[PDB]
């Protein structure tokens, strides 16, 4: 419909049933649109971080956020959020 | 295998501008000296015993460039241009996520280039797809005559 | 020193603790710089009973 509760650019509808984005604008998602590469995409229609993560639903749907995060990160139900960690390689002791 | 140290530039070793193709210092000037490790240039990089045992022998000490910071310019409310704030750290990943690094040697004056790639699973990019010619032709501003591509005369 | 290496202990113990918590800008950004808990700290023990 036209409802927004949480107040992204996607209809609450949508985001209960299936949407896909497509010239910046969230559509209704067609079994057709597989064969053309295209996803379909659910979450929640009462919170604009479903995931936790910074970026909102359409922002991450529609890759608009940042250009180095992986595609799996575009779907609504994934966080992106890194894991750094440290490998010491050697150590070096100098006595005094 | 031993780094002896890992030392960011002070404001004694920070360059104000680098041009395209320049140097800094500048052609004709000496080369600057990086003698200090902590962060207000007031304590000397050290060396072991057993590591002056190993210069003092032949051994030589290899400088490698991890990372390099730095700022950029664009225009305020103004017309005057403002370099603070605005940094290449935020856009160094984004470029190289989408680019590909074209290199040419051309006896001894370095270029490197990026040029935007296109993602065939990706249907909603709609990036122009270019070959390797095209790309090359692009990236290096060469010019063309006869169907081939010359840089200059070369 | 003289205590210490004929067996006596070092107590640690807490006064007080800081942080600071979490909400939301003008966007849609959690922000959690300057919300300190120490001014909340007593208004929430002057009117609640620990359990
Ligand atoms: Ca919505
Ligand atoms: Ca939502």
């Amino acid at each position: 419909e036209d409802l927004d509760t949480d107040n992204d650019n996607i209809p609450d509808s949508y985001e209960r049933n299936g949407y896909t984005i497509k010239d910046l604008i969230a559509v209704k998602w067609e079994d057709s649109f597989a064969e053309q590469g295209y996803k379909k995409y659910v979450s929640n229609y009462l919170e604009s971080n479903t995931a936790g993560d910074p970026y909102t639903d359409y922002e991450k749907a529609s890759g608009s956020f940042d250009k180095a995060i992986k595609t799996e990160a575009r779907d609504p139900l994934v966080a992106a959020y890194p894991i750094v960690g440290v490998g010491m390689e050697k150590l070096i002791i100098s006595t005094n | 295998g031993d780094t002896l140290s890992t030392i960011k530039a002070q404001e004694n070793q920070i360059g104000n501008n680098l041009s395209p193709g320049d140097t800094y210092p500048k052609k004709g000037l000496s080369p600057l000296a990086l003698n200090t490790m902590d962060q207000f240039s007031s304590r000397l990089i050290p060396i072991n015993y057993d590591q002056l045992k190993k210069l003092d022998a032949g051994k030589q000490i290899k400088l490698e460039t991890t990372q390099v910071s730095g700022n950029f310019g664009t225009k305020n409310s103004s017309g005057q241009i403002v370099t603070e704030g605005n940094s290449w750290s935020d856009y160094i990943s984004q470029i190289d996520s989408i680019s590909a690094s074209i290199i040419l040697d051309t006896e001894n004056e370095s270029y490197e280039r990026r040029v935007t790639a296109k993602n065939l699973q990706d249907p909603e990019d709609k990036t122009p797809e270019l070959t390797i010619g095209e790309a090359i032709e692009k990236a290096f501003g060469a010019t063309k005559k006869d169907g081939l591509l010359y840089f200059n005369d070369i």
